[PDB]
RNA sequence: UUAAAUCCUUUAACGAGGAUCCAUUGGAGGGCAAGUCUGGUGCCAGCAGCCGCGGUAAUUCCAGCUCCAAUAGCGUAUAUU
RNA sequence: GAAACCAAAGUCUUUGGGUUCCGGGGGGAGUAUGGUUGCAAAGCUGAAACUUAAAGGAAUUGACGGAAGGGCACCACCAGGAGUGGAGCCUGCGGCUUAAUUUGACUCAACACGGGAAACCUCACCCGGCCCGGACACGGACAGGAUUGACAGAUUGAUAGCUCUUUCUCGAUUCCGUGGGUGGUGGUGCAUGGCCGUUCUAGUUGGUGGAGCGAUUUGUCUGGUUAAUUCCGAUAACGAACGAGACUCUGGCAUGCUAACUAGUUACGCGACCGGUCGGCGUAACUUCUUAGAGGGACAAGUGGCGUUCAGCCACCCGAGAUUGAGCAAUAACAGGUCUGUGAUGCCCUUAGAUGUCCGGGGCUGCACGCGCGCUACACUGACUGGCUCAGCGUGUCCUACGCCGGCAGGCGCGGGUAACCCGUUGAACCCCAUUCGUGAUGGGGAUCGGGGAUUGCAAUUAUUCCCCAUGAACGAGGAAUUCCCAGUAAGUGCGGGUCAUAAGCUUGCGUUGAUUAAGUCCCUGCCCUUUGUACACCGCGUCGCU
């Protein structure tokens, strides 16, 4: 849980500037780009290794800290208490294989879903390529929601972190009977004709994919894998969505289909494939920026001197010649 | 037990070299150890000067090896200076002292004033020069003792250089470079030439060319 | 003794067994002579001319013990060679 | 000469040919201020306060290249097979419960690792209950017994002489209270004495000589070649030691040899049966089969091609085998260490026993869920039913033959085997051959349940396990994702070992039926060489509010 709050911000952060240019961000670049408070964030950082936040390594010349898989996590989370979203907690979490279903409530007591991305190369670019996925991911929620789809609606987004409405359910994999069997059926249809009206191809639209809101809503997730109608073979991925969905009805409910859509149509609605003069004011600004960065490049010199493992490694050997002499 | 290898070893095995003399006379390479520790035997003593430790960069990593300067002196007559880097500090000790033995050489000794009794001094103000360490031996008095930096001290004690007033240059601090100065410096106590060794140099015949027939046999 | 004294010198008596008639100041990683001893402390307090020591086995801090240097002296700041 | 380099940058501690300018750790700073020159922009001259252990110059190895070339790997891909992931169940890890659900390891080396199949033990875990727990000093009791041992009966969850009736014996083997440090079937830490495991699997390391003030380099390399510091060979190197290699075994081959009363064949007698069949029985044939030994046998032997015409590489004939697999072989780094070794060893603990012994009962299986290895399936290339016929690795003083009683698990009687002898020609399963079923949740599939019976055992209730009836669920070839796989291999299929009283969906071996595709590449995923370069620089986080 999060009970401090003021230089963990800055430290972590701090660690995210370094991880996006460079591997393993060494202690003494960090207490330079956060300089707030100097000399006593070495402490933090005995803190921050308590919980799984940051990771060190000691190799062979490499010394310094990486941010770890949940370390990544709790930046998002403060950032989203910043931002209203996120203050206490909720305990059903259905961990997947590529995110974490966390529930999440606001100020005001309603409950929202969070997802956290989750792939698992360093792990520096492990946590770079979560990224862009819920950023790529927000992208389809935001243009869906907007043009009538029965989607989860987009709330906010941070660096890996996605706020979505709470439709709970159950997966389509896991339902026994449908008290409308046929209902369904052909709301479903419509949604991949809805879809390739917009310019969309689902790729992978199966029963693995949707959730029934009380056997009468179905909702859709996952949106990394959507590709173009301008795609040579784009009636292939069509058809084998159609026929998955054909099958399957026939396989578990014993429902055999009357109505066969097979309309190509491009584009009818939006294509969403695609988604004395200077004043003293301004010199007392100018002067304090050119004071700072003589004073932030003299520290960097004064920190990198921290080397403290070479002089440990050195004074070992000369007390066992001593002795043996 | 030694078995000499080279000519000069044979005929020192035997008795057909008397002194150490002879082998600086025809300025002979010693490469035996066993002829230096044949001649002088129990007179040379030795003073370890330095211990440093070095890292070697290798592609297993570091490893921790030590380098020995180690001045083997035979006092009133010769001195050696030897450097070794090895595994083991004894094994490194061991490695300089025999190098040591290798490099006796003999040092002039000199009179201040009048000469009245035994040789205690440096002839004549001479210098060792050795990367950016210049060390200048300077004739003193006799009974003044060396009044040098704690090395060259050494290193002129085991020379059997009673008193001899020193002055070093440049980075004295760097060991090797300091103790190498001041045996270039010793060394070049004989090399200088005075108005005593003006006379034509009368050849006596070489160790090889006198025992010649005895290394027939061998 | 001395102006008169005092001190020194000279001398009667009393005056020495270690809990005394009890020796101190600095230091003990390196420079630099002397502890990887024991307890305490846990990048705190502090030390450290400089190099550095301390973030739980501290040869560097506060103590104890032990040892070393100088010795009725020995540290510290400053001017200067 | 710090050196790269320099006939000057030489003729410098062996320091003096004349002479001008000029530097004294880095910054602040070539900034302020003054003066002066300048139309101006500016130039010349030119500080301090203060701040900092450094700022730098040469050279040298190459941790890292987001550098380049090679090479290799189904723990990589390609073409594919079997899949898992979907279902039920079983198990492991999370998580969840609970008095307890004992437990280290969390992207290989986390994941059926502790041989861990846990009713008891194992058991470390929980709820309970008896029992006593040192020496020492002080104060009390004992020969007018300190104390031990003790038949039966009554007690609590227990045949508690560790309580009462019994007090009957046993003769100091003492025990009753209080404590203070000097507690030892102690715990851990260090000095030292012996012995292990971990990563790849190809290097590692001296000695002497040479080069450099030295770090260092040469040896350890142009080229070809090799898994390779391998080899040919070139040469400021020459020689070594250590490991890989070599050594040894093993397997493939022998109608050559040595033998086999616990191996087998052939022939010959007798018998049984229809001139033949007989795992029926009895010694002349000696090794084909079986065994277990010796000796052979393969060495790049030969031919062809390619190759500095050498080192070597590729192809091919004959051959059992032309590239068998293991150990040895007794490396490098370990700051992982290991162990009843010694130190009047340093500390910490010892009615706060470093898990005190025992007693009874529980728990390890508990269950909404995730993440995973498996088993059974999803039928027609099948299921059922009858018939037929073939192993090998192995085991055994519980393995079991044989008769009888049993629908069935099993009982009862009697033998052999401490084992090429008996189980046992191991009588296997798949498979094959016929029979019934007929595309349906079907007779596929068997979960879950309901009654009996039988063992195992001190004990089966939370079903040990097996048997027989009845119920008959999900499951219609499984999405993203992911594992193993080059030939007697994958996959189907049974059997044996392993913990063991019964306990086996596990692990580990063995046979048996036996494939598709491939013989390529670096595309992905990695790893390994070689060559070459190398000791987070600059330009793009703020606003307001009272003391």
């Amino acid at each position: 849980l999060r009970y401090m709050s003021r230089d963990d911000f800055r430290v972590l952060t701090a660690v995210e500037m370094g991880m996006k240019n460079h591997e393993i961000v060494p202690g003494s670049l960090i207490a330079s780009i956060a300089s707030l408070k100097h000399g006593g964030c070495n402490k933090v950082l005995r803190e921050l290794v308590k919980h799984k936040l940051i990771a060190w390594e000691r190799t062979k010349t490499v010394q310094g800290y990486r941010l770890t898989n949940a370390g990544y996590d709790y930046l998002a989370l403060k950032t989203l208490s910043s931002r209203q979203v996120v203050e206490s907690v909720g305990n059903q979490m259905g961990v997947g294989k590529e995110s974490d279903i966390y529930i999440v409530a606001n100020e005001e007591g309603q409950q929202f879903a969070l997802k956290l991305h989750r792939l698992g190369r360093h792990n520096v670019s492990w946590l770079y390529l979560s990224r862009l996925s819920a950023m790529k991911e927000f992208a389809y929620m935001k243009a869906l929601y907007e043009r009538k789809f029965p989607v989860p609606k987009p709330i906010d987004y941070n660096r890996h972190a996605v706020v979505m409405e709470l439709i709970n359910g159950y997966p389509l994999c896991q339902i026994h009977h449908v008290e409308d069997p046929a209902s369904v059926y052909d709301e479903a249809m419509e949604l991949i004709v809805k879809l390739a009206n917009h310019g969309l191809i689902h790729g992978d639209f199966n029963e693995f994919n949707l959730i029934l809101d009380e056997s009468d809503h179905i909702t859709m997730i996952d949106f990394p894998q959507m590709v173009s109608t301008s795609h040579p073979n784009a009636e292939w991925y069509f058809d084998r969505d159609v026929k998955c969905i054909k099958d399957f009805f026939m396989k578990r409910f014993s429902y055999e289909s009357e109505l066969f859509p097979t309309f190509k149509d491009i584009r009818r609605e939006d294509t969403l494939d695609v988604e004395s003069t200077i004043p003293p004011e301004l010199v007392k600004q100018k002067v304090k920026r050119q004071l700072t960065k003589q004073q932030k490049s003299a520290v960097r010199r004064r920190l990198q001197k921290g080397a403290n493992i070479f002089t440990k490694q050195r004074r070992e050997n000369m007390q066992n010649i001593k002795s043996s002499l | 037990e030694w078995m000499p290898v080279t000519k000069l070893g044979r005929l020192v095995k035997d008795m057909k070299i008397k002194s150490l003399e002879e082998i600086y006379l025809f300025s002979l390479p010693i490469k035996e150890s066993e002829i230096i520790d044949f001649f002088l035997g129990a007179s040379l003593k030795d003073e370890v000067l330095k211990i440093m430790p070095v890292q070697k960069q290798t592609r297993a990593g570091q490893r921790t090896r030590f380098k020995a300067f180690v001045a083997i002196g035979d006092y009133n007559g010769h001195v050696g200076l030897g450097v070794k880097c090895s595994k083991e500090v004894a094994t490194a000790i061991r490695g300089a002292i025999i190098l040591a033995k290798l490099s006796i050489v003999p040092v002039r000794r000199g009179y201040w004033g009048n000469k009245i009794g035994k040789p205690h001094t440096v002839p004549c103000k001479v210098t060792g020069r050795c990367g950016s360490v210049l060390v200048r031996l300077i004739p003193a008095p006799r009974g003044t003792g060396i009044v040098s930096a704690p090395v060259p001290k050494k290193l002129l004690m085991m020379a059997g250089i009673d008193d001899c007033y020193t002055s070093a240059r440049g980075c004295t601090a760097t060991l090797g470079n300091f103790a190498k100065a001041t045996f270039d410096a010793i060394s070049k106590t004989y090399s200088y030439l005075t108005p005593d060794l003006w006379k034509e140099t009368v050849f006596t015949k070489s160790p090889y060319q006198e025992f010649t027939d005895h290394l027939v046999k061998t």
